[PDB]
């Protein structure tokens, strides 16, 4: 395979295989599972658990602006790359036209920061996939972005190691978010999840973020200390 | 080319904003029937005092600017506020510049029930009341305005206050050298801007104090 060497080089397949190494990069990062429902969106992102006393603590989600958040999965050398861009324009918009940026047009200038970078020789693509979370006059959005470049308006999704049994357990509730409350999104949201972390661990506050943007509430995230009105109670009940 | 005065007011559900159709150079009054009037997106308005090519040239960038954004992306259009914000921070940009754009423009609009009106400088100055006046409406009408307004704050209603543009227009003809006879309002409302056809105002000239005799200094 020697077709695999550049960025700017077609197999006779019409593939792209350094954006199909890219992709590899997401699907080996920490879990993440995002939850639209009517008027809020709940990101749930599951961090590294302490060992046994120590606690190693890395930033996954983000806050861009009052009312957008992303949670990054696979390099976060390339998540804080892209979190001072999208914070930047944020800014830069908000300072011209004194309001929050929408998200569809900040899915689309993801976009397009991503394959401004999947066409030349001397670049490489984001290993990064993002969750973004957002709340405008139109109302919640949940996107997410590949390092290909494109952008999903999803209405849940999932995305990490091992996170097709969230995705096989998100696509049978998925049809209900309309309708569940605030609580119940989050609590989706964490049953999700706790279905894509190993076998003998369970969620609880120590590995677990949770990030809320909504109507009325600009973008809360809730490490340890808050987390427990949402986490100390919570079984997987199969 | 320039400009006249402008005067706006807000009354009980909507805004008003009256221009005369003419531009002058200098002490002539070279055009009589141009529109002044713009109106930018589907709830808003703008209208300038001083040189005319500013005028222009902003209005058309802030006009591409609109359409623009919600062509490209599927977004709702700028609220008056926005579009006002960004008109504002393209002037002050252009005058750090040593650029100036010379013309102070007074700005109306309406979208669902928040009305607004607003008024900024060329020096980048913005300011939001519920009477904008630029030119020399700022001394001779805008006082007439503030009266009609304190006289009843609950609101004016739509005709009471279009007696009082028609009375604030005659008297801007009467004590402005550079102006003419023919205005224009625009009246926005929650269904959107809408420009009127020229009209024109009636006066007097026949006070008994201005006969040949009496003014006479022989």
């Amino acid at each position: 395979n020697e077709y695999d060497s550049d960025i700017t080089t077609w197999s006779p397949t019409g593939r792209l295989f350094q954006i199909e190494y890219a992709n590899e990069a997401v699907n080996n990062g920490s879990a993440t599972v995002g939850v639209k429902g009517k008027n809020f969106v709940v990101l749930a992102a599951l961090k590294r658990s302490p060992v046994a006393e120590l606690s190693s603590y890395q930033e996954k989600v983000f806050e861009i602006d009052e009312h957008v958040g992303m949670s990054i999965s696979g390099l976060v050398a390339d998540g804080r790359v892209l979190a001072r861009y999208l914070r930047t324009e944020c800014m830069n918009y908000r300072y011209m036209y004194s309001n929050g940026m929408p998200m569809n047009q900040m899915a689309d200038m993801i976009g397009e920061k991503h394959q401004r970078h999947i066409q030349c020789s001397g670049k490489r693509p984001f290993g990064v996939g993002l969750l973004l979370a957002g709340y405008d006059r139109q109302g919640p959005h949940l996107y997410q972005t590949v390092p290909s470049g494109d952008v999903y308006d999803y209405k849940a999704t999932a995305m990490g190691v091992r996170s097709q049994a969230s995705r096989t357990y998100l696509e049978r509730h998925f049809e209900h978010f309309s309708d569940c409350t605030l609580d119940e999104l989050v609590t989706h949201a964490l049953k999700a999840l706790a279905s894509a972390t190993s076998e003998g661990i369970e969620l609880n506050v120590k590995n677990t973020t949770i990030a809320i943007v909504g109507k009325d509430t600009p973008f809360t995230i809730f490490e340890e200390e808050s987390a427990r009105k949402y986490l100390d109670g919570f079984k997987m009940r199969p | 080319a320039s400009g006249g005065s402008v005067i706006a007011i807000k009354y009980k559900g909507g805004v008003l904003m009256a221009a005369d159709t003419l531009l002058s150079y200098g002490s002539l009054a070279k055009w009589p029937n141009i529109p002044r009037i713009r109106l930018l997106g589907s709830h808003s308005a703008v209208c300038a005092t001083g040189s005319y090519a500013d005028f222009q040239m902003m209005a058309k960038q802030v006009e591409d600017n609109i359409e623009r954004q919600k062509m490209y992306h599927n977004v709702d259009e700028l609220s008056p506020s926005e579009v006002f914000s960004y008109l504002h921070r393209s002037i002050y940009q252009k005058r750090c510049d040593f650029d100036p754009c010379l013309c102070q423009m007074v700005f109306i609009g309406v979208r669902d029930g928040e009305t607004f009106l607003a008024g900024v400088d060329d020096v980048g100055t913005r300011w939001e009341d519920d009477c904008i006046a630029t030119g020399y409406g700022a001394y001779i009408a805008l006082p007439l305005l503030r009266q009609a307004l304190e006289k009843n704050p609950d609101g004016l209603s739509r005709g009471e206050a279009m007696r009082i543009l028609t009375d604030c227009l005659r008297v801007l003809f009467y004590r402005e050298c550079r102006a003419i006879n023919k205005f224009q309002v625009a009246d926005a409302a929650s269904d959107g801007v809408r420009i009127s056809e020229p009209f024109d105002v009636e006066t007097h000239w026949e006070y008994e104090g201005y006969c040949f005799e009496k003014t006479a200094i022989i």
